[PDB]
RNA sequence: GAUGUCGGCUCGUCGCAUCCUGGGGCUGAAGAAGGUCCCAAGGGUUGGGCUGUUCGCCCAUUAAAGCGGCACGCGAGCUGGGUUCAGAACGUCGUGAGACAGUUCGGUCUCUAUCCGCUACGGGCGCAGGAGAAUUGAGGGGAGUUGCUCCUAGUACGAGAGGACCGGAGUGAACGGACCGCUGGUCUCCCUGCUGUCGUACCAACGGCACAUGCAGGGUAGCUAUGUCCGGAACGGAUAACCGCUGAAAGCAUCUAAGCGGGAAGCCAGCCCCAAGAUGAGUUCUCCCACUGUUUAUCAGGUAAGACUCCCGGAAGACCACCGGGUUAAGAGGCCAGGCGUGCACGCAUAGCAAUGUGUUCAGCGGACUGGUGCUCAUCAGUCGAGGUCUUGACCA
RNA sequence: AUUCCUUGUCGGGUAAGUUCCGACCUGCACGAAAGGCGUAACGAUCUGGGCGCUGUCUCAACGAGGGACUCGGUGAAAUU
RNA sequence: AAGGAACUUUGCAAUCUCACCCCGUAACUUCGGAAGAAGGGGUCCCCACGCUUCGCGUGGGGCGCAGUGAAUAGGCCCAG
């Protein structure tokens, strides 16, 4: 059987530097579009991250350092992005499946903070 | 060699007794709310943007 | 299968808390199990396993321990369960120091 | 012939005595009766039981006359029994009695699409001395131009598992009514969450 | 489990000190003497299991010599027995002792702790020179 | 214009002239143990050493350790040890080139399955309405093994030594099924430790790469066995060999020609699983109900009950299929709580020249596990889907 | 590596050895530069044994990754 | 896991071993070798001290399961 629970792709390495990788931009812009499936996997993973620097103090902000190697984008996520879903029960975080591609026929998606 | 081979050409009529599943399915298009231009269910209207409300930039 | 609602979670505690003993502190160092070996004819013997505990893999009724000793020569390792009717009572005898929930490295 | 229908739950520890005794804990709750059926009806003597329950907004129209038709309550699930009877409705209080042997019925949980050393044992060969047929594969499938082809049952790579199953003689160990919870020792078929049924030894010792 | 091609310690004076299994014999004490065998399979000695065994290396001065073709009941598997309670009791290596055809020890003392399964086994007098019966 | 060769391995299945278990006659059969002939193939028939072996000899066991068939079963299934290529050697024969009853070391065994067959799984249509669901069982498949101890009984028997049938108890083995609570395995990033190097300016804290986990320690759920639980049954029907009751033809005798009974691991029923495409297509409970279309668009078209489409999932799964949810919502993610694994975090303080130790800290971190919660997405909407043939017969006022 | 009878015979090592080592000899058909017998060291050489270690095996299990499966693009072969 | 060549034509294959210091090292021999024979110990960090400096030795101290702590990296022997 394979009653598990995740998804990959690639190897091992590789699945954790995707999703830092859309991790990273999601945070940057607010929304990027991509495969749609690759966004599914991205969500929880986003939101784990930004409630790990809903908390504020140095520990967070050095755990959160791990998956955000991009200075600037850590101290946005940091101070401006999780201060503000204080008030909400984590949770933000939706996707919006456009339409088709072209080149390989999949499925695109929106995924917006 | 190739090993395996076919023992014979299928007939044309064969050939077909096969295919008869290949058949697309046509997309259940629906009509947006709004352009009223017929969209995929569940996705984003190409036309107008909208899902609610405008996502996608015009 | 059946989509009953229901908290399975908890439907197992009940049926596991009639049979679920608490023991001294522990998590290595010494202890001494004085265990009951009532087993023998009717006769009922009286047993005490002793030294090392080497793990503690469980909770609740299959929540164990383990012990490493010694005995004429030889090495030996017992799995006890906390609510193990052969089992009386466990004792420390003195805390160790140790860095992690195993020991195993200790095996040799 | 008794019976009753019920979820698994999970298997846990337990002793009689000072004989650890490994249980599943299954949960018989209490199961409506629907549907008498009578060799005189249905040319056959038999009983329709209900389990889960389910919400009337899910109940298709035809269904709610079904159960309608005795004033139950919509259930989600029905089962036959045969040559069974009572009034009202089926719990196990009673019905099964602590130290009673039972045949355990739920569905195998599906192990997908197995190969031969799996599904039949088989042995596949080798992993060393020559191959391209490294542990499985099957050996041979038949003879030469005799039986030029294979027999019907022939073991072959195939879906394993959900079937119907059977353990039976299984010791009911416990039984807590006000709970529609019963224990038995060993392992019943089928994972937690599924429809286990149980019953009367079917024919034991 | 123990089983042919294994060697154990022996826990005995037999004089023997390490011994190959043979063959697993279903362990037949009981009656008059240790009965035939219930089976021609049966591939794991369990403690308190009678095997045959081969003597690889025997001490010098001794009853039992290298070489000698001998019959042992398993005293210490370093597997894992499971006590009825649901406890557990594994030893550090795999130890028989040598015996005769009345289940007798053909040494005048056990060394090390002894499988308490072997009470189980009615392989009393092995027991009586046990240290301990672990 | 090619039917691949010995032996293994894998996979089996069939015959009986049965190897062991079952039943029986006779025995020179006391009992126990045997011999032998009959009936009987359900099932079972071990692991090692030598040899390419088949064979066979042997070690240790066993109830036994059957013989044969299926292109000396099975290479589009694997090996390739054997032997009927090219190299080389020895003995032997040949003046020689070469040869061989011979011996000896070496020597590329071809990804792609069309038809039948086979194992799984779907789509169509059919089963005289359209639908939901619960079933009968035609038939079919699986399984079908055996030891040992105890009891009876130290009896029957036997000079004694020894020592049963019948019947009743237990406990293994091998084999199967299911299962993961246990005991173990694994767990590719769930926690930690450690090295070299590059980077995050630096210190400290971290990340990358050294597998496709850099190494090590451990490890939830899942899956898993060497772990657990259960099973091979009982009774029954009809019988084989075999034993018999009443009993003539042969006024006796006879298991028989009338008739009647006993009687095997076998057969049929029984157990578990499939199963009406059992096109002779069954049964039962429930729901929707009789719409519209001028001999110009002759049948389709709204629709009911209901269901598909699609979204979000799953202990279901290759795809399909199957189960669950889809805001009148707790389906999944998140989120809180908890459980469980790891084993005490950053930082700061204090001790120490320092490495480090101690405290704050049973800390910190966190995959899949138990719950709770409308935070996020399951929006909107479309597509399909009945009006019930005829004949005979019966009953209704 | 020259033996047909042959797994010769006795010994050795093994629980058990048609192979291996040691003798004996009855050398089917050894033998002295087609060299006889021996020999330290050297061999991706050939044979037999042993220690160690191991999934070779008892039995297999879990996990990873690349195909195999699904959808969008391009689209062969032997064979007949 | 347990076992450990039971696999098999043959331990084929895959492990173990695997660097550099120190101790130690057989038969046999053309005395050169056999020899990396076999076998065992060490190896990280801190501080003092002395040394020929990179480096190293001594003494004490320290941390972990583990210190050529990750990559490169002999499995050994007996007999023919």
């Amino acid at each position: 059987h394979g009653k598990a629970g995740r998804k990959l792709n690639r190897n091992s390495s590789a699945r954790v530097a995707l999703a830092r990788a859309q991790a990273t931009a999601l945070l940057r812009e607010g929304r990027i579009q991509t495969t749609l499936t690759k966004a599914k996997e991205l969500r929880p993973f986003v939101e784990q991250l930004i409630t790990t620097a809903k908390g504020g103090d140095l520990h967070s902000r050095r755990l959160v350092a791990q998956d955000i190697h991009d200075k600037d984008v850590v101290r946005k996520v940091m101070d401006e992005v999780a201060p503000k879903y204080a008030e909400r029960p984590g949770g933000y975080t939706r996707i919006l499946r456009v339409g088709t591609r072209r080149g390989d026929g999949v499925t695109m998606a929106l995924i917006e903070l | 060699a190739k090993h395996p081979v076919p023992k014979k050409k299928t007939s044309k009529s064969k050939r077909d007794m096969r295919r008869s599943h290949h058949a697309l399915t046509a997309p259940n298009l629906t009509e947006c709310p709004q352009c009223h231009g017929k969209k995929l269910s569940h996705h984003i209207c190409p036309n107008c943007g909208y899902y609610d409300g405008r996502q996608v930039l015009a | 299968q059946t989509h009953i609602k229901i908290n399975r979670g908890e439907l197992l505690r009940g049926i596991e808390q009639d049979h679920t003993r608490q023991l001294p502190d522990f998590r290595p160092g010494d202890t001494v199990r004085v265990d009951t070996k009532v087993r023998e004819g009717n006769r009922t013997r009286s047993q005490a396993f002793e030294g090392v505990v080497i793990a503690i893999n469980g909770s609740g009724s299959r929540k164990s321990f383990t012990v490493r000793k010694i005995s004429f020569g030889e090495g030996v390792e017992r799995v006890f369960p906390f609510a193990s009717p052969l089992v009386n009572q466990v004792t420390i005898v003195e805390r160790g120091k140790v860095r992690r929930a195993k020991l195993y490295y200790l095996r040799e | 012939m008794k019976g009753i229908l019920g979820t698994k739950i999970g298997m846990t520890q337990i002793w009689k005595n000072d004989r650890a005794i490994p249980v599943t804990v299954v949960l018989a709750g209490p199961c409506p009766i629907v549907q008498r059926k009578t060799a005189q009806t249905d040319g056959y003597e038999a009983v329709q039981i209900g389990y889960a329950p389910k919400a009337e907004r899910k109940v298709n129209k035809p269904m709610q006359g079904h159960f309608a038709k005795a004033g139950v309550a919509p259930t989600r699930i029905l089962r036959e029994f045969r040559g069974f009877a009572p009034d009202g409705d089926s719990v196990n209080v009673d019905i099964f009695a602590e130290g009673e042997k039972i045949d355990a019925t739920g569905t195998s949980k599906g192990k997908g699409t197995q190969g031969v050393m799996k599904r039949w044992n088989f042995a596949g060969g080798p992993a060393s001395h020559g191959s391209k047929k490294w542990h499985r594969r099957p050996g041979s499938i038949g003879q030469r131009k005799t039986p030029g082809r294979v027999y019907k049952g022939k073991r072959m790579a195939g879906h394993m598992g959900m079937e119907r199953v059977t353990v039976q003689n299984l010791e009911v160990v416990e039984i807590r009514a006000g709970e529609n919870l019963i224990l038995v020792k060993g392992a019943i078929p089928g994972a937690n969450g599924g429809l286990v049924v149980l019953r009367s030894a079917a024919k034991a010792s | 489990m123990i089983m042919p091609q294994s060697r154990l310690d022996v826990a005995d004076n037999s004089g023997a000190r390490e011994i190959m299994c043979i063959r697993v014999l279903n362990s037949g004490i009981g009656g008059k003497g240790l009965t035939t065998g219930g089976g021609g399979n049966k591939r794991y000695a369990h403690v308190g299991d009678i095997i045959v065994a081969s003597v690889k290396d025997a001490a010098p001065r001794g009853a039992v010599k290298a070489g000698d073709v001998v019959k042992a009941v398993v005293v210490r598997t370093s597997h894992a027995i499971k006590r009825a309670d649901g406890s557990t009791i594994r030893f550090d290596r795999n130890a028989a002792v040598i015996i005769n055809n009345q289940g007798e020890p053909r040494g005048t003392r056990v060394f090390g702790p002894v499988a308490r399964e072997l009470r189980d086994r009615r392989f009393m007098k092995i027991v009586s020179l046990a240290p301990e019966v672990l």
